[PDB]
């Protein structure tokens, strides 16, 4: 189906109190006093603004923010260097050079991840199948150089460490979902 | 101030799009679509994928479908309030812009 | 919501509408922010049964 | 454990450190060098070995799906202890 | 709608600003929102629809 | 003391600086929308006295919120260089940082430093808008750290 | 053998084109000289002039050399107004790149590259 | 073979697993042909020609976008006008330029 | 089979039915008319016929396709011809699409369709600025999204993904200058190719 | 295959072998399909591999503790379909998809075989056999490999 | 060498070259053209700086990704400038001053600074030692900062023996305080040259040419102890450099005489200024002591740099100073300045 | 009436934190007067008030602690100055404060926070671990033979 939005519907005729209508419309700016109004009750409404470094934003447990490298609850590395999270990286920000270690584990020696590169699409974590990699919820990262973007394995392990015991509690809200 | 002639010089923002497309797989070539056009994302990303699904013979599930018009309403709804309040705003009147931006 | 009756009734009359019954900030109709754990069903094609993959 | 160089940089848990005439320490000057501390071939070589009964021991993380993919190990082997690939849990046969 | 739409200032600003014929937007092939504006009755949505 | 003096003089004007930065009406891309988004209600830059303005001549810092392309990066320099003399740079989002989605194009610079100096870096695709006001504050804090005068005096 | 013309039957007319082209870049490079203020003088930028077309004047096929001068009428349409910038004008002259060397010591001296 | 597996499934079977692999490294192949899909955008037809030559990667992707059309069309609605409705005129136009310039 | 899509033979009937019919009424131009599973229908006509071509389908009376709905190039650097023109056309009158193709090579322009549609005027611009495909007649055919001074047709498969130059500001001349191109991380191409083939519907014979 | 799995039950395990240097076993992925048998007794002719067993208990390798070194004996990592035999050198480094290919030929043996040289990163990271019928089939030997 | 000194990599700006190098003027106005050639051909560039890091902004591009390190120092700090040259194969020193302030004088600052730099390198094993002196600073000068600078020159090669020593001339260029200067001539009455601008004879040097013999001079085999003179192509009497200097401003040339004794009162005068003075004695007696002839010393030629001539590098910068009338005048617009031999 | 309630409020929030000094410190560091119920004091000095009566998004709040990891934050408040637990809890992923639901607690879990270190002597500077891929030469110490 559709409607018209200009179009009108036969006339109203010529009436001397429509006339006078519209000409009371047209000299006392009826409308123009209408608009004022409705931003005065807009004065007079309550902001929506809310006081920024003390009260943050609400977000979700899915909420992309700052990469991390995980581990066991043992305080293994949970990677194990397979590389199909940069295989599917779309913006190649992920290198991922690897060996096995001292112990024979699979384990990965270079994980860099260019962040500013990376387009937060959070595939990573949907690639990785031991929940290695996760993007936790960490977004005031904000650097003074191009430089400190440039992560490594050691930032991303530190990362990880600092977050656990707020990205363990996301992926146990999130985990039936996915 | 009359205007005698228009010619918009674009590729200021051209980025190689279709050429890196065709150099990724479809679902790395999907978030290039979030990015066409920045203000309908999912309404983007229905089209891709209705075309990829086209080409794969596959159907979404109904569950998927309604969810995929909800929202496709949804950024409909963003657009349209971004395209009139920036329309507004360049006009002249910026209240709108500011009420419909909390929405 | 926390508004004087006088500052609500200029409000209405301003903007010619009725505006506690619709205003535009959210205080405690949303959703809990903690939810209950979802159990997500399986779709079609999971029957351990008359399900091989060259039939669909 | 993290060590000291003897050009006295730290050493990370693959030792990639600096040497004496490498010129890229600059970047460290006026800063630091972070290395995570915690080493998890240490952190998996302190934890302790998991007696089982069966001779196919089932291993995840942890978790039904927080963990890794479902994994098993044969305990065949009386010398050594079955590790599981994917975390570094160790597993040996009860047989007595 | 209140703020813009009966205002006349903002009245003048939008009437009979950038008419486009439904002829010249079929040929130039706008597609979108113009046909509609112009009185085409089009809308993949209605037409063609996917979803 | 003339060290002390000095000092609070150049706290003052780090105070003034900081506290009235006027960015310009200039963005790219999405992350331009996620700027307009911390222009809007919620987060109030008018509130922190951040306040757009269009020419270049009355803003403080560019805030490159976009891609960053080949044939933009001429215009992006002369806008940048039009500004006054205190002038900083917000780069925002993965394209205005390092390429980001198009780093290996033919047609985008790879991260507006190789053009203007950046002074602060947002990460993200897009930012949230909440992000890019830390790194408005975390570009306050750091002309909050300047000592013109004091440089000057030891000078 | 037997192919389509674009513009041009044969070399001749298409020389006659090239020459065309030629007379309206050396006309308007002075012009393009004040109204952008570039650093080069008039005798730099005809010898630029003279040096492009000289690097594109081996090709003896009436379609390419056609359309040499359409792209080289492209160029001057956007020299003629002032879409180039002095960015633009001065990519020509590749005033920061050091020349890689011609001679085989030096290139040796320096890269695995023929 | 088109969707990945719920991640359970992927960590507790066999099957799952080698689909998530192989989806996540080298993604689905769609068999070659070409297609013109067009869908009802807020700003316009926003339409894809894709080609697909058989193999996990698109052979070619045309992205239709209703802006072009429109800033093509803006000359010649932008005809006795001035400076200012030739701002309402790219106003009106649902313009976004990351579509048109793609 | 809730995970296949239904596939509307009447209006792949309807499809073939118009193929035959342009196909008759043009032979002078259409070369091969084909209706995929996908319904919809491809017209492929010799280069010299795209001016009547387009005319016939914009205003024929039961062929009403006055909306140029995309107008695009693909290189295919195998064949003689590497560039195939494709023009997507929509009909209001009887809710269709169409499509048209044609082929050209670097030195073989086509005959541009601004006459029939004026989209094609920017069309034509990207195609050319893409692929350096010429267009005969066309007003102002330039460059429409490369960079001013740009060399080279980016959309070519022959041409790099990162291009040949890039740009940076130098402070000794003061300006934004173009170098070749160095990269600091080199694009890893992946061989995402599965030796076993998906399709035998799609087998080709052997050379 | 199909999509899904219809196993409820659970999976067998195999104790692995020490073959060798290099060839790393890991033979609870072995799928019995005797390829490297064959090889061993047929082109390599060592006769030193074998099945022990029966039924799904059947096992691949020595029943002693055997090491099985001779010249071409990386090419039961190449014949090997699955990761049962894997390159001990190559352990964890690389993956086909990040690996260019060139192929070249080989030296330090004057039958000169063709080999693919995959590197990463401007670094060589695997050396494999090329196929050509008149030089060396499809294999290489230990050396070059 | 070690393995990550190796120049590998094709051209610059993303590859290596070896040439890790400290430099310590690069946040004035020649180390800026210095800092862009190293970074531009691909290079570890130390930058110690005591000014605020919004005034080294502007060096923090022109380089890729770490290849610019920035640090803190003091030039009373031994401890921070042997923390700047420990991990470095060449520093370049450049610091110097056209005026004395209450901190640092001419003497401090081209013979201890230079000195403790050289030093702290030859301590920390350093390969190359270049240093910025000037030409005709000699000995026996009529100007204290030429004096200085060649005290300090004796300093730099008795603790450093193998030091490069680069002695140019006046260099022009973009925001120099040479060609600017004669330009600001124009906001007073008339142009205040000593005899008339006569007697007096220049050749200045572009700020690229002598760039481009840094970079040379930091990777060329030879210069392993020499002394270089970086001189422009032509001598030029300063009244005809003036005269040229204003024909390009398009802006007037009305000249004075006036004895050095009142224009070094007037230079004092000038120069007793809190902020950087506009000019003072020491800056107009280097103004009217002429060049000397390069002889025996090497230059840009054999160090491989083509001497651009002032007449194709002008226009640069002189264009700022002029009017809109003007503003849009080619080369040919301005006769050159005669060249004298001498 | 309801001028007299607002009045009423409005001195409690005056005399209801603390004394004039921490009414004027409040209202010069976080620039609002509000009561709300305390829920947190974290180990760093962080305060975490709470008020259901406001709308989303000022409901929950925090106060900072004026001084962290010996850095003078009166005036310098940071938005990485909450450690994560009341990170989560503020930015609303769950009703539940670290009080009463506190995290999983393991060894490797960073015991102390740390807020952004950027510009800072304690900043991240990138390495490349890789140890060198490459062995060059070593020529012996003995001349000749
Ligand atoms: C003022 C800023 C400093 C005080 C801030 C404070 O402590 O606020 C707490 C508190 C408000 O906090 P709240 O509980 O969130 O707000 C209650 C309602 O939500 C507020 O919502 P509301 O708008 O319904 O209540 C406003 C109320 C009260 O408004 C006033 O009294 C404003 C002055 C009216 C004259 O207005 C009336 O009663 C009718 C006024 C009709 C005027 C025509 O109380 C007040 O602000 C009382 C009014 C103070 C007026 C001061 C006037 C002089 C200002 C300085 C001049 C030099
Ligand atoms: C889809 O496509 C796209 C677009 O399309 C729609 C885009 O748009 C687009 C670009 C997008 C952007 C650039 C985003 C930017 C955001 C917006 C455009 C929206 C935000 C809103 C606005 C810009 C409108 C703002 C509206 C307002 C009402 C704010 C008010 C602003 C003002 C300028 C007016 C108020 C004035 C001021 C702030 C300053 C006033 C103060 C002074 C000048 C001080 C002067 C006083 C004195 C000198 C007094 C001194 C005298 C004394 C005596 C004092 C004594 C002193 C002592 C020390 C003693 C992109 C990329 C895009 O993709
Ligand atoms: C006079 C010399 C001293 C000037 C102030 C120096 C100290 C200073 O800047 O203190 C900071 C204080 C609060 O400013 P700030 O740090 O931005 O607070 C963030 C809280 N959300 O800043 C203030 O409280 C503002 C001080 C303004 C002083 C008067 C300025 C002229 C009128
Ligand atoms: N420019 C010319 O015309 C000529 C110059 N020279 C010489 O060449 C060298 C470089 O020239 P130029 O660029 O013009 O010089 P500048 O005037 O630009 O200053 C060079 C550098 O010296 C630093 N510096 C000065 N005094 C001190 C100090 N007390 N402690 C620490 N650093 C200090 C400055 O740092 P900051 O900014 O922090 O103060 C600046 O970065 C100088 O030695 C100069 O004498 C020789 C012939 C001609
Ligand atoms: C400011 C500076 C900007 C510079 C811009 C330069 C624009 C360059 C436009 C390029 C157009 C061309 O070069 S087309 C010319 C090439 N033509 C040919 O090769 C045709 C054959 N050429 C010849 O035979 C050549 O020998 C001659 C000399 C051109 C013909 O002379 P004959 O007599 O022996
Ligand atoms: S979020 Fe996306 S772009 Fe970023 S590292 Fe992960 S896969 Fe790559
Ligand atoms: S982070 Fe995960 S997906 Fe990436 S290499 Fe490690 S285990 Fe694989
Ligand atoms: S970084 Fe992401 S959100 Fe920002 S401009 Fe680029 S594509 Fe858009
Ligand atoms: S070749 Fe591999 S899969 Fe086959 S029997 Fe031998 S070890 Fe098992
Ligand atoms: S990659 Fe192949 S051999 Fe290895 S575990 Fe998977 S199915 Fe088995
Ligand atoms: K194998
Ligand atoms: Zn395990």
């Amino acid at each position: 189906t559709y409607k018209y939005v200009n179009k009108k519907e036969q006339e109203s005729e010529v009436d001397m109190k429509s006339a006078t209508d519209n000409a009371a419309r047209i000299l006392m700016w009826t409308e123009l006093i209408r608009g004022l109004g409705m931003t005065l009750s807009y004065l007079f409404r309550e902001p929506a603004t809310i006081n920024y470094p003390f009260e943050k934003g609400p977000l979700s447990p899915r909420f992309r923010g700052e990469h991390a490298l995980r581990r066991y609850p043992s305080g293994e590395e949970r990677c194990i260097a397979c590389k199909l999270c940069e295989a599917i990286c779309p913006a190649q920000a992920i290198t991922i050079e690897a060996e096995p270690r001292a112990d024979g584990s699979r384990r990965t020696t270079r994980y860099d991840i260019d962040m500013t590169k990376c387009i937060y699409c959070g595939f990573c974590q949907e690639a990785c199948p031991v929940d290695a990699i996760v993007e936790g919820p960490n977004f005031e990262f904000s650097t003074e150089t191009h430089e400190e973007l440039l992560y490594n394995k050691e930032k991303l392990l530190n990362n990880g460490d600092k977050w656990e015991a707020e990205i363990a509690a996301n992926i146990q809200a999130d985990y039936l979902y996915r | 101030e009359m205007v005698r002639k228009c010619d918009p010089h674009i590729g200021l923002l051209h980025r190689g799009t279709e050429k890196l497309i065709e150099y990724k797989t479809y679902l790395q070539a999907l978030p290039y679509f979030d990015r066409l056009d920045y203000v309908s994302m999912m309404c983007n990303e229905q089209a891709y994928s209705i075309a990829v699904e086209k080409l794969l013979n596959i159907q979404p599930p109904p569950r998927a479908q309604w969810i995929r018009v909800l929202f496709g309403e949804i950024t409909r709804i963003l657009n349209h309030i971004m395209a009139v309040t920036t329309h507004a705003l360049d006009i002249g009147a910026m209240t709108p812009f500011f009420w419909m931006f909390e929405e | 919501a926390s508004a004087t009756r006088v500052i609500q009734k200029l409000r209405n009359w301003a903007s010619g509408q009725d505006l506690q019954a619709k205003l535009q900030l959210r205080y405690q109709e949303i959703a809990k922010r903690t939810q209950p754990p979802p159990k997500l069903p399986v779709g079609p094609s999971h029957k351990l049964s008359n399900n091989y993959y060259c039939t669909r | 454990g993290v060590q000291v160089s003897p050009s006295g940089e730290k050493i990370t848990h693959t030792g990639q450190v600096y040497d004496e005439k490498d010129y890229r320490r600059v970047r460290f000057v006026d800063r630091q060098k972070e290395v995570n501390e915690n080493f998890a071939i240490d952190l998996i070589a302190q934890q302790p070995v998991n007696e089982v009964e069966h001779r196919i021991i089932a291993c995840d993380g942890g978790g039904g799906a927080l963990g890794h993919p479902k994994v098993y190990i044969n305990l065949d082997k009386e010398t050594k202890t079955g590790t599981c690939g994917y975390c570094g849990l160790q597993f040996k046969q009860h047989h007595h | 709608e209140e703020m813009l739409t009966n205002n006349r200032i903002w009245r003048n600003r939008t009437v009979d600003i950038g008419v486009v014929t439904a002829e010249d937007a079929l040929n130039y092939g706008f597609s979108g929102v113009m046909l509609r504006g112009s009185g085409i009755q089009w809308d993949l949505r209605k037409t063609q629809p996917y979803d | 003391r003339a060290e002390y003096v000095v000092t609070k003089l150049d706290d003052l004007i780090n105070w003034a600086r900081r506290s009235s930065l006027w960015p310009m009406t200039f963005g790219l891309a999405c992350c331009a929308v996620e700027m307009m988004h911390m222009a809007a209600p919620r987060y109030d830059m008018d509130r922190f006295g951040v306040v757009f303005r269009a020419s270049p001549r009355q803003a403080d810092v560019m805030i490159v919120a976009g891609t960053l392309t080949n044939k933009m990066a001429p215009a992006l320099r002369k806008v940048y260089d039009q500004m006054p003399e205190p002038r900083y740079v917000v780069s925002m989002g993965s394209c205005a940082n390092g390429g980001g989605y198009y780093h290996y194009s033919y047609s985008v610079v790879r991260g507006c430093d190789r053009i203007v100096p950046v002074d602060i870096y947002v990460p993200g695709c897009p930012p949230t808008a909440e992000a890019l006001l830390y790194g408005i504050l975390q570009l306050q804090r750091k002309i909050k750290r300047e000592q013109k005068l004091k440089i000057w005096y030891r000078r | 053998t037997s192919v389509k013309p674009i513009f041009s039957r044969d070399l001749n007319e298409a020389k006659r084109r090239v020459r065309e082209l030629y007379r309206a870049w050396y006309r308007e490079v002075p012009n393009t000289v004040h109204l952008m203020q570039l650093d080069i003088t008039v005798k730099q930028g005809r010898d630029k002039v003279r040096e492009m077309f000289m690097k594109n004047a081996h090709v003896t096929d009436p379609r390419v050399v056609d359309l040499l001068v359409i792209k080289g009428k492209m160029e001057l349409q956007e020299t003629i107004k002032v879409w180039k910038q002095r960015t633009h004008v001065m990519r020509f002259f590749h005033e920061t790149e050091t020349p890689r060397p011609k001679d085989f010591l030096s290139k040796f001296y320096m890269g695995h590259d023929p | 073979k088109v969707s990945p597996p719920k991640r359970a499934e992927m960590k507790t079977s066999m099957e799952s697993l080698i689909h998530h692999f192989k989806l996540y490294t080298e993604g689905y192949q769609v068999p070659p042909g070409a297609t013109y899909t067009a869908i009802e955008a807020p700003k316009g037809e926003f339409g894809v020609y894709l080609v697909s030559d058989g193999s996990s990667r698109p052979y070619r992707c045309k992205i239709k976008a209703p802006g072009f059309a429109h800033l093509a069309g803006l000359d010649k609605m932008s005809k006795g006008h001035m400076l200012a409705d030739v701002v309402a005129i790219i106003g009106t136009q649902d313009i976004v330029f990351g579509e048109i310039d793609r | 089979r809730p995970t296949v899509r239904p596939r509307s033979d009447v209006t792949h009937k309807q499809l073939s039915a118009f193929g035959e019919y342009v196909a008759e009424i043009l032979p002078k131009y259409v070369q091969q008319v084909q209706v995929s599973c996908l319904d919809e229908l491809e017209i492929c006509i010799h280069p010299d016929g795209v001016i009547p071509t387009l005319t016939f389908l914009r205003d024929h009376t039961n062929a009403q396709f006055k909306s140029l709905a995309d107008l695009t190039a693909v290189d295919v650097p195998t064949r003689q011809n590497r560039f195939e023109i494709v023009y997507n056309l929509l009909s209001l009158r009887f809710n269709s699409r169409i499509r048209v193709k044609t082929y050209a090579d670097e030195l073989t322009p086509i005959d541009s369709i601004v006459s029939v549609h004026i989209a094609a005027n920017w069309y034509e611009r990207e195609v050319w600025d893409m692929f350096g495909v010429f267009f005969f007649n066309h007003p102002d055919l330039r460059r429409i999204l490369t960079d001013y001074g740009f060399e080279g047709h980016p959309f070519r498969k022959d041409f790099p993904l990162t291009g040949y130059v890039e740009l940076r500001y130098d402070d000794e001349v003061k300006r934004v200058v173009a170098e070749p191109v160095e990269l600091a991380q080199e694009f890893r191409k992946f061989d995402l190719n599965s030796p076993w083939e998906a399709f035998p519907a799609y087998r080709q014979p052997p050379e | 295959g199909s999509d899904r799995s219809r196993f409820l039950e659970g999976k067998r395990a195999v104790e692995d072998k020490n073959i060798g240097p290099l060839v790393k076993t890991i033979m609870t992925r072995c799928i019995q399909c005797t390829r490297c048998i064959r090889f061993a007794s047929e082109i390599a002719g060592v006769d030193d591999l074998g099945t022990t067993g029966r039924g799904n208990d059947m096992q691949v390798g020595t029943y002693i503790e055997k090491m099985f070194m001779s010249e071409l004996s990386g090419n039961v990592i190449d014949i090997c379909p699955v990761g049962a035999l894997t390159s001990k050198p190559y352990a964890f480094t690389a993956r086909p998809w990040e690996t260019r290919k060139t192929e070249s030929i080989d030296v330090m043996d004057a039958v000169g075989s063709n080999i693919v040289v995959s590197t990463r990163t401007g670094e060589v990271m695997r050396i494999l056999p090329r196929m050509h019928e008149d030089i060396n089939e499809e294999w290489i030997s230990d050396k070059t490999r | 060498l070690h393995h990550a000194v190796i120049p590998h990599g094709k051209g610059g700006r993303s590859s290596v070259s070896g040439v890790v190098a400290t430099v310590f003027g690069a946040t004035g106005f020649l180390g800026r053209y210095v800092v862009n050639h190293l970074g531009r051909m691909g290079s570890q560039v130390i930058i110690p700086y005591r000014c605020d890091v919004y005034d080294i902004m502007h060096l923090r591009l022109m380089g890729d990704l770490g290849q610019l390190t920035f640090l803190e120092w003091d030039a009373r700090d031994k401890d921070s400038i042997r923390k700047a040259v420990q991990h470095s194969n060449v520093v370049i020193n450049l610091i110097g001053r056209e005026w004395e302030t209450r901190n640092f004088d001419f003497e401090d600052v081209f013979v201890n600074i230079p000195r403790a730099i050289a030093q702290a390198s030859k301590e920390a094993g350093v390969e190359r030692f270049i240093h910025v002196s000037h030409l005709n600073a000699s000995m026996k000068s009529s100007s204290k900062s030429l004096r200085s600078k060649a005290v300090g020159e004796k300093e730099v090669r008795s603790v450093f023996p193998e030091a490069i020593i680069i002695r140019p001339s006046d260099i022009f260029g973009r925001e120099d305080r040479f060609l600017n200067h004669f330009a600001n001539y124009r906001w007073f009455l008339a142009v205040p040259l000593v005899s008339l601008g006569f007697k007096t004879v220049k050749q200045p040097v572009y700020v690229a040419d002598v760039s481009k013999g840094i970079v040379n001079a930091t990777k060329d085999p030879d210069a392993v102890g020499k002394t270089f003179a970086f001189t422009g192509p032509n001598r030029y009497l300063l009244f005809h450099l003036v005269k040229y200097i204003f024909g390009m401003t398009h802006r007037t040339f009305i000249p004075y005489p006036l004895p050095l004794f009142v224009y070094s009162w007037i230079g004092k005068l000038f120069g007793l200024s809190p902020f950087e003075p506009w000019t003072t004695k020491d800056k107009v007696e280097r103004i009217h002591i002429s060049d000397v002839m390069p002889t025996d010393l090497p230059g840009l030629e054999d160090l491989g740099v083509q001497p651009t001539p002032l007449e194709l590098k002008s226009i640069e910068v002189l264009r700022r100073h002029r009017t809109y009338r003007w503003l849009s005048s080619e080369i040919e617009e301005t006769k050159p300045a005669k060249t004298v031999n001498y | 009436m309801e001028l007299v309630e607002v009045l009423k409020r409005g001195v409690q929030q005056v005399t209801g934190h603390g004394g004039l000094r921490g009414l004027l410190r409040v209202f010069f560091r976080a620039n609002d007067i509000r009561i709300g119920t305390l829920v947190g004091e974290d180990k760093y000095g962080n305060k975490y008030y709470e008020d259901n009566k406001q709308f989303f998004g000022r409901h929950r709040w925090v106060i900072y602690t004026t001084e962290m990891n010996g850095k003078n934050t009166f005036w310098d408040v940071d938005g990485s100055m909450v450690p994560p637990e009341w990170h989560r809890w503020l930015h609303c992923m769950t009703d539940d404060p670290p009080t009463t639901n506190p995290p999983t607690a393991r060894k490797f879990i960073w015991t102390n926070h740390k807020f952004n270190v950027s510009a800072t002597p304690e900043q991240y500077v990138p390495y490349s671990t890789t140890r060198k891929k490459i062995h060059e030469w070593v020529p012996p110490s003995t001349p000749y033979k």
